[PDB]
DNA sequence: CCTGCATCCGAGAGCTGAGGAACCCAACCATATGGATTATGTCAAG
DNA sequence: CTTGACATAATCCATATGGTTGGGTATAATGGGAGTCGTCTCGGATGCAGG
């Protein structure tokens, strides 16, 4: 599109063909180096000369394009990062309802974005029709005119519709030639500029018929051809051929307002939100539009150097200049909202990114202004757009995630598979339709019930065009494909989700992301079968290519033979920090002369349990109150627990420090520091940097640096650990002037970077959650001995409040328990997909099972009922938990299959007094740890101009005492406090310095002063020439500057 | 009403170009005025300058704000001007409004240079204004008897024009002319020798193909000169609430621990005088900096007690001595 | 002449937390470097 | 408590080097260019319509 460059009247740059190179750097140094992965990007050209015919043809480098890697992510300046893809307006012909007046209609035409302007036409009042563009409304009539347009093509071609025709017709305008309607037209769009024919000619070439300004993508055209019913030639509105404009868009929108005005059946208008009206820009859309935008740069340089430069001389070569694709490639992938720090606190977190669907960004909503509407769950979203899966806050239905069976079409609709439905057989034959093709069938239920293939009910559950309806069998045409279309892939991940309200299953889809990778991390008892899939498609695991056997095994290497007779060597990622400082490592899961087919696994990823999906731990948790511990969604845990290294994570740290040029001297990073002893020179290397495996704690020093100090001769300006942090010490990478592939910023010296682990166990104050919207903070950490046990002695693990239940309405984590339970006593896991599953009389049976195994054991070793559990069987024969004339074995049964048993109190050895639901559940611990949030300064670093503290915990700052807390503090009448907040703790120069004197002196801190910020506002109030002065009583002034200001 | 650049062009196009015969018209016009300026120069006695700008200010009339006093008397000085003198007055009269005619004809060569030096740190009006003053300048020195067109030397004068302004303003921080060539000769070289090896070169690569007098270390340099300052104000975050300046801490007023620090230091000095005599001790504050900040030497010290400065150095080491005393004590 | 009536434009829209594109040529003050002078302080002694 | 004799830092002018600044180029040239259409109501100033 870009080329030809043609020259004005003569040089011609024509475009031949690109290539793309190979990376001169892999991955992992790309990484390690702070480089981006990217290929070079040559293009061949020619210059011809108008005249002669003199061809020079030069391939050119152009630049360097970033490079996906096979996950689907870009490596940024060393930094993985994701482009998340756009939804928006689909281009094309649309006719919306008038709101202001009833009965009238507005037509739209809209192209790709920053590819030409929105137009408007409307019927007006007064009858006559008129398009709006660029703010200027106009009669459509003049350029009807323009186009080539007569009193009886007009009149033939919209007579049917009434007086509308009578309302379009204008004589002073059919006078005139299109030359002279040309200018007419140039003059109302452009007021006072001088009107030359050929400007004129070109501003209005431009402003509909240019495929280098106007476009109309592919989707813009489909959509204006199956919506008008005729056929496209280009992308444009108009053509300019023969020196003269013809029409292609314009006669046809008119007729479609005119027939929709009159009534006429077949016209309708269209839903905005509809998902046949929008559709998704991705990855390679919205880079190609930033190339295009570099690209027509470039040709703006090409022609400037073709009119200066001198035309005998010339080549390809030293026409183009590259910076400014360069430039636009790189503001695409450094700055656009769409380029995102890639989330990796586990694979499913990734995952997820990856597929995120966002209506904000350049050219988007704005999430101020985003009213109802677009937050809205469409009926066209089924089967397209998970409408669980969406952020809680001021996001929410801006930011959303494309369903699991979903797919993106060449023209960026989404589409859903159906199963082809005929004669009341439903066959094999998948469609992916749009929502627009959806709209025109009778769809069934995919939870018909069917004998071999064929419907075998009598009514049929359908949707028609969203709309609920039961049917015959004969009437459906298409049946759904599987209830895991309808949502995401995290929202698939939640067992018995249909006994969930959605706000809670909202919450468990997205805690799922932030669920942190375990050193013990297992597979949840109760699983839907997606768990597998999830961990191959993340790329985290290790599968054999081939059939084969493995021929060598180690912590860091798989070397296997396959049946080619080739060795191939896999290495292992290993303790490897990710962007959240998690710790991503892969285990090896074969052993030396193991035969391997096909895609079977060879090492574990990061959260992965021979292949499934780990994201915490399976506990037994009971559902009771415990002394308070548990109020408003605390959590009790046991410390048996932290025994066996449950919920036990890996966290990695990185402090980086430079040596760079001064003009007092260069900076040097060295051993040799003055003014501390040797104790604190312990773990130091000769280098000046702490050796591998020392370990660290808040004080310690981790980089020797030593720096001029001038000031009328070296001081210490060592890397040191902040507060709170510090743990072994594992990596340490240097970086020098001059070594290959290392582009240091100009004065740096080297630079040297130092990696720190962490051990972290479970503590309180630390979130834990599960997959049903139930989180919690740990508040309490119990001795063994203390927890509540079964009967067999074997104690609880986990304690959760029942009142966490009635009101948020997620009743699924009640029947994952049961199920937890009976798995637990049975030694097994289930598999249970969601809407078809797992329902209540299976769980009883397999309940039932359970008991006779957790009772005959007791029986066989010679032990009857306990006294305490004939208390307890009394009290539930009153509560109406059993029935009454049976034998203490029935009624503990009766209970058992109600998920119920008889459990005692660790404290005192009596039961509880009625039945407890005890079972195994599945819990995982999130990203969000007491140790990085808790912080604390008494003083620290202010800032330049207000001089008031500085905010952030990495910023040693302070808390912010907003409007609401002062009008608290104005509440309470606290006066005193209030001042003191004010002046004495942030601003307050002299104040707060003497306060600070007087404490460490034993002295009560003295009276405030003026706060700075005032005499920064009373400054600023004088640079706007505004005469600001402060007066005593008897108005005289009152100088706040001590006569620091005074002349 | 808005976009001044339209209301601009608007105003230079109400001015009709010009002719062959009107161009070289008003040339002539021009130096033949400026030739009776000199003449008239000669026969007064006074400065060109001086009667140059009274002709101007005359010329230009009230509306257009040396004062009106002077201009008036000197002007009635050039009216006791006897015959055939008059007629270089009319020739320079002639002549000023032949230089203002003809600035306002080519104005619009100006806009037509400067439209192709826009993104480089200067607006479109601003290369405008600075191309008019090159057009002034070449206005001026034009040579008609050359037979040459108007625009070919006005052309070389007002891409001067702009070039330097752009040396001039572009930055925040200033850069002489010679380093701004410098700097715009690295980087032309560097694209090049991008363009030929197919990557960015490194520092020694550049270095060798600037020439004599390079080395890695001044392209360094350089490059480290050239770099702009980033904005207090930058966004950080999407939301618009964080800022970079929010990040940077003030390195120049004491803080309250310093502060506290140097409270403590000069009370234990105090302290630490005080228990010597009181002579000795302000020999010492004299002798120290402690009363009036400044460091005193011997002579001066001892001028204010009328002693040498060897007593005062010795009365001063026998302080020192008690100092080292008192710290035991 | 008054009055009302759309019309246009302007200023609002919760808090805390985390977060990063000419080149050349010639004259000219500014500052640097050298050598000599000006008080500053010490080593020795009376 | 001085008294005296070197041995150096601190200032003083005299240039000499680089860094900086002003001036100059002569075929002819003659009016720019990116952009943006998904907010909602509300309140005052105001031009336009009627009587
Ligand atoms: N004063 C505020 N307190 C908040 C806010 N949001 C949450 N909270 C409190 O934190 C508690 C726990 O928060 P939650 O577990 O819901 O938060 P997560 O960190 O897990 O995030 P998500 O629930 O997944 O989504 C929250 C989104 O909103 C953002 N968020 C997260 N925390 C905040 C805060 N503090 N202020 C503003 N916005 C916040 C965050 O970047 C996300 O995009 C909650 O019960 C509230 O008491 C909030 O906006 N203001
Ligand atoms: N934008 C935001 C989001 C959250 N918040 C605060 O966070 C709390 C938790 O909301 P939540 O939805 O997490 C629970 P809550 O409302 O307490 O539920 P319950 O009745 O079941 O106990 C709110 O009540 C606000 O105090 C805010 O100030 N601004
Ligand atoms: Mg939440
Ligand atoms: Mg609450
Ligand atoms: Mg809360």
């Amino acid at each position: 599109e870009t080329f030809p460059i043609e020259e004005e009247d003569g040089l011609v740059l024509d475009f031949l063909e690109y290539r793309l190179g190979e990376p001169p750097f892999p991955q992992d140094e790309c990484r390690e180096k702070d480089l981006t992965y990217q290929a070079p990007l040559y293009a061949r050209l020619q210059l011809i000369h108008k005249d002669t015919g003199l061809i020079k043809e030069d391939e050119v480098f152009l630049g360097h394009i970033p490079l996906m890697t096979e996950d689907g992510s870009f490596i940024i300046n060393g930094a993985d990062r994701v482009i998340v893809s756009q939804i928006h307006r689909s281009p094309g012909v649309y006719f919306t309802p008038d709101p202001a007046r009833p009965g009238r209609y507005i037509a739209s035409i809209i192209p790709l974005p920053k590819r030409g302007p929105w137009i408007d036409l409307e019927v007006e009042p007064n009858g006559v029709v008129s398009m709006k563009v660029n703010k200027r409304k106009f009669p459509l009539v003049l350029l009807l005119r323009v186009l080539g347009y007569d009193q009886e093509t007009l009149a033939r071609e919209l007579g049917a519709y009434g007086e509308l025709v009578q309302g379009l017709m204008d004589e002073s305008v059919f006078a005139m030639r299109p030359e002279e309607a040309l200018i007419r037209l140039f003059t109302l769009l452009r007021p006072g500029d001088p009107p030359k024919r050929d400007k004129a000619v070109a501003y209005v070439y431009g402003l509909i018929a240019d495929p280098r300004r106007y476009d109309l993508g592919e989707a813009g055209r489909y959509k204006a051809e199956e919506k008008l019913g005729i056929r496209l030639s280009g992308r444009t509105l108009a053509r300019f051929e023969d020196g003269e404009f013809k029409d292609e868009v314009f006669l046809p929108t008119l007729r479609y307002l005119f027939a929709l005005t009159a009534g006429v059946p077949g016209h309708e208008v269209d839903d905005i939100d509809h998902l046949g009206n929008r559709r998704i820009r991705t990855v390679g859309e919205l880079m190609t539009d930033q190339f295009r935008v570099g690209l027509a740069r470039l040709a703006r340089g090409v022609r400037e150097r073709m009119l200066m430069g001198s035309e005998d001389s010339l080549t390809p070569a030293k026409l183009v200049n590259s910076r400014p694709l360069e430039a636009a490639i790189r503001e695409f992938f450094s700055r656009s909202q769409l380029s995102q720090f890639k989330d990796e606190t586990n694979p499913l977190s990734s995952l997820r990114h990856k597929r995120r669907i966002s209506a904000l960004g350049p050219g988007g909503l704005t999430r101020e202004r985003a009213g109802f509407d677009v937050r809205d769950v469409h009926r066209t979203h089924y089967g397209r757009i998970c409408p669980v899966e969406t952020p809680e806050g001021a996001n929410i239905g801006l930011i959303t995630s494309l369903a699991a069976y979903a797919r993106v079409d060449e023209l960026g609709f989404i589409r859903t598979p159906y199963r082809r439905v005929v004669g009341g057989v439903v066959t094999d034959e998948v469609v992916y339709m749009t929502a627009t093709e959806e709209d025109r069938y009778t769809i069934a239920q995919a939870n018909t019930p069917l004998e071999g293939n064929r419907i075998a009910a009598e009514r049929v559950v359908a949707r028609r065009k969203g709309e609920p309806v039961i049917v015959s069998p004969e009437e459906v045409e298409f049946m759904d494909v599987s209830p895991k279309q309808v949502f995401s892939v995290n929202t698939n991940l939640i067992p018995f989700l249909e006994h969930d309200d959605a706000n809670r299953a909202l919450m468990g889809s997205n805690m799922q992301t932030q669920a942190v990778p375990l050193i013990r991390a297992q597979a949840p008892v109760v699983m839907t079968g997606l768990e597998e899939r999830v961990v191959r498609d993340s790329l985290a695991a290790l599968y054999a290519e081939e059939d084969g056997e493995v021929a060598k095994v180690d912590g860091n290497r798989i070397v296997v033979r396959y049946e080619d007779g080739r060795l191939v060597e896999y290495p292992l990622r290993r303790f490897y920090r990710s962007n959240q400082g998690t710790a991503l490592d892969q285990r090896p899961r074969v052993v030396v002369g193991q035969r391997v087919r096909k895609g079977d696994l060879l090492a574990d990823g990061p959260a992965s349990e021979n292949g499934f999906l780990a994201l915490g731990q399976n506990v037994l948790v009971a559902i009771m109150p415990f002394d308070g511990y548990n109020f408003e969604d605390a959590i009790v845990i046991s410390e048996e627990l932290l025994k066996r290294d449950f919920y036990t994570s890996i966290h990695i740290e990185r402090y980086e420090i430079e040596a760079r040029d001064t003009k007092l001297g260069p900076e040097r990073i060295t051993r040799d520091i003055p003014h501390l002893s040797e104790a604190a020179l312990r773990d130091l290397d000769e280098e000046g940097v702490v050796r591998i495996g020392a370990e660290v704690k808040p004080g310690d020093i981790l980089v020797g640096r030593t720096s001029f100090k001038g000031e009328s001769d070296v001081k210490d300006t060592s890397l040191r650990v902040p507060p709170g942090e510090g743990g072994i010490v594992v990596r340490t990478v240097r970086l020098r002037r001059g070594d290959p592939g290392v582009e240091l910023k100009p004065g740096v010296r080297e630079v040297v970077r130092v990696y720190v682990a962490q051990k972290r166990k479970l503590q309180v104050g630390d979130k834990l959650a599960n997959r049903h919207g139930n989180k919690g903070v740990v508040a309490k950490i119990l001795p063994v001995e203390d927890m509540p046990h079964l009967p067999d002695g074997t104690p609880v693990d986990v304690i959760l409040n029942p009142l966490g239940v009635p009101s948020r309405m997620n009743l699924g984590q009640i029947l994952e328990t049961h199920l937890g339970l009976a798995g637990y006593f049975l030694g097994q896991r289930y598999i249970s997909p969601i809407f078809d599953g797992a329902k209540e009389p299976e769980i009883k049976e397999l309940l039932a099972q359970a008991f006779e195994v957790y009772f005959g054991k007791r029986k066989g070793e010679g032990f009857g009922v306990d006294k305490r559990e004939v208390e307890v069987l009394r009290r539930a024969e009153k509560l109406g938990l059993v029935t009454p004339g049976k034998t203490p074995e029935e009624q503990l049964k009766e209970l058992f299959l109600q998920g119920k048993v008889v459990l005692y109190d660790g404290r005192t050895g009596e039961p509880i007094e009625g039945p407890i639901v005890v079972g195994q559940m599945f819990i995982m611990k999130l990203y969000h740890m007491v140790e990085d949030k808790m912080h604390a300064r008494s003083t620290g670093p202010y800032s330049l101009i207000t001089q008031q503290p500085l905010g952030g915990k990495a910023q040693f700052g302070g808390q912010r005492f907003g409007e609401m807390e002062v009008w608290a503090l104005e509440a309470y009448g606290a006066a005193h406090t209030l001042q003191e907040m004010l002046t004495l703790k942030s601003d307050d120069i002299e104040g707060r310095n003497a306060a600070y004197e007087a404490i460490i002196k034993g002295e009560d801190v003295p009276e405030p002063s003026v706060p700075e910020s005032f005499r920064v506002l009373v400054k600023e109030l004088q640079a706007l020439a505004l005469d600001v002065q402060t007066l005593d009583e008897k108005d005289n002034p009152v100088d706040i500057f001590e006569g620091l200001a005074s002349k | 009403t808005s976009d001044p650049v339209r209301q601009y062009l608007h105003e230079i196009g109400q001015v009709p170009l010009l002719t062959l015969e009107e161009e070289v018209e008003l040339a002539r016009k021009v130096e033949e005025g400026m030739e009776a300026i000199k003449k008239l120069s000669e026969i007064t006695g006074l400065d060109p300058d001086l009667i140059r700008e009274v002709v101007r200010a005359k010329i230009l009339g009230s509306a257009r704000v040396l004062d009106p006093k002077t201009v008036e008397e000197i002007d009635q000085k050039l009216k006791s001007l006897p015959k055939e003198h008059k007629r270089y007055l009319h020739i320079a009269r002639e002549g000023e409004a032949a230089r203002q005619h003809l600035i306002e004809a080519n104005l619009r060569l100006v806009v037509s240079i400067a439209k192709k030096y826009t993104g480089r740190g200067l607006s479109f009006l601003d290369l405008i204004q600075e191309g008019n003053q090159g057009l002034i300048r070449a206005v001026e020195k034009f040579e008609y008897k050359r037979r040459f067109k108007f625009s070919t030397y006005a052309t070389w004068w007002i891409r001067q024009a702009i070039n330097r302004a752009i040396a001039d303003q572009a930055r925040t921080i200033r850069i002489p002319v010679h380093m701004v060539e410098t700097i715009n000769k690295l980087s032309r070289t560097a694209r090049q020798l991008q363009q030929e090896l197919g990557r960015e070169p490194t520092y020694e690569e550049i270095a060798e193909a600037m020439g004599p007098g390079w080395d890695a270390k001044r392209v360094e340099e350089t490059l480290k000169i050239a770099q702009e300052p980033v904005s207090l104000e930058t966004p950080i975050g999407d939301e618009k609430d964080s800022f970079y300046g929010d990040f940077i801490p003030d390195e120049h007023l004491p803080s309250p621990v310093d502060a506290a620090t140097q409270s403590l230091l000069s009370e234990e000095l105090e302290k630490a005088l005080s228990k010597l005599s009181e002579r000795e001790a302000m020999v010492l504050k004299l002798r120290k900096g402690l009363i009036d900040g400044r460091e005193h030497t011997l002579e001066e010290v001892g001028a204010f007690f009328g002693v040498t400065r060897e007593r005062i150095r010795q009365i001063e080491n026998k302080a020192l001595r008690k100092l080292k005393y008192h710290e035991s004590r």
